[PDB]
Order: C-alpha cells, then structure tokens, then sequence
C-alpha cells in the first residue's frame, strides 16, 4: 500500500458537514456568485423590459423623474464654474489646454 | 521680458521673465504675486505643458505671451 490513493484522500475532502469552515466557505461563494447573476439578471431584464414589454413590469414609478429628480438637484448645483477640486490636474490641464492651443491658431492647426 | 498667465478664474497676471528662465522660476514668479505653492502651479501653452526643467524659450514663448494656468493635486 501507499499513501497515493490509500489514507490520503481524507484531507478535508469527505464531507461539507465534517467541517464548518468548508462548509461556509462553499456557502459563501455559491451565494456571492447569485448577487451578480441577479443584480445583472435584474438590471438586464429590466432594460429590455423598456424596449419590448413597456407596460408595468416590476419597478417603474419614477422612471424619468429618476433621471430629471437626480440631475435637476446634481445640474442645479454651483454650476458658474467648470469646477476645480472636482477633477483632477489632467482634467483641468485639458482645460488649459484646451484653450491655449485654442487662442491663435489661423492656418496651423493638426494637418497630416 | 514680461509676459501674462490666465488661470482657470479668467484672471491674467503680468510678470517680469527672461526666455533662459526655467518654468519652475516662472512657478515661483506666480507664488510671490499671488501665493500658490508652485507645485502645485502648473504651465500650459499651445496644448503643451511646460516641463519645470524646460526654460521658456523652448516653447517658443516669446514677450507679451499668454500661457495658461492649471491646479495640480498630488501633494499631501
């Protein structure tokens, strides 16, 4: 005999309920993988659901005024300035970019 | 030579350079007429931005020039 395939196949590979800790482990994987195939089963339904089956589905009180309610409060906010701290230094550095390569610019631009 | 600076409000600064300064002396220029850190001043013209080991004359920047200035954010 050996120890091959004779008395070492046992190393926490019998059984679930010979353990606690594999047995959770398992349950914690199995069900973590369900909230993504759910939270993408949901939201993808509930797309398509707006194209064909527009008619009531499951959740849609607010459709629009989620868009309008959400942008009217988030546009609606200090808006007489193209922020600043809000972004970063590439992001305003496209600004000023933006604008110096956008100042005298009269027959030499980006030609090939 | 002098030359001018827009930050991001719109404002435009007048300072006293030479092309052989370096963008980091021109940083510092900034900072003791207004008082912004230079590093975290940062140069842009013609859509280039200004190396502080680059001097103002390789960018072609010549008197009366109108460079633009960014906020950096990256020094805690």
């Amino acid at each position: 005999h050996m120890l091959g395939l004779g008395a070492s196949d046992f190393e926490f590979g019998v059984d679930p309920s010979a353990d606690p800790e594999l047995a959770l482990a398992l349950r914690v994987s199995m069900e973590e993988q369900r909230q993504r195939q759910e939270e993408e089963a949901r939201r993808a339904a509930a797309a398509s659901a707006a194209e064909a089956g527009i008619a009531t589905t499951g959740t849609e009180d607010s459709d629009d005024a989620l868009l309008k309610m959400t942008i009217s409060q988030q546009e609606f906010g200090r808006t007489g300035l193209p922020d600043l701290s809000s972004m970063t230094e590439e992001e305003q550095i496209a600004y000023a970019m933006q604008m110096s390569l956008q100042g005298a610019e009269f027959g030499q631009a980006e030609s090939a | 030579m002098q030359i001018f600076v827009k930050t991001l409000t719109g404002k435009t600064i007048t300072l006293e350079v030479e092309p052989s300064d370096t963008i980091e002396n021109v940083k510092a220029k900034i900072q003791d007429k207004e008082g912004i850190p230079p590093d975290q001043q940062r140069l842009i013209f013609a859509g280039k931005q200004l190396e502080d080991g680059r001097t103002l004359s390789d960018y072609n920047i010549q008197k009366e020039s109108t460079l633009h200035l960014v906020l950096r954010l990256r020094g805690g």
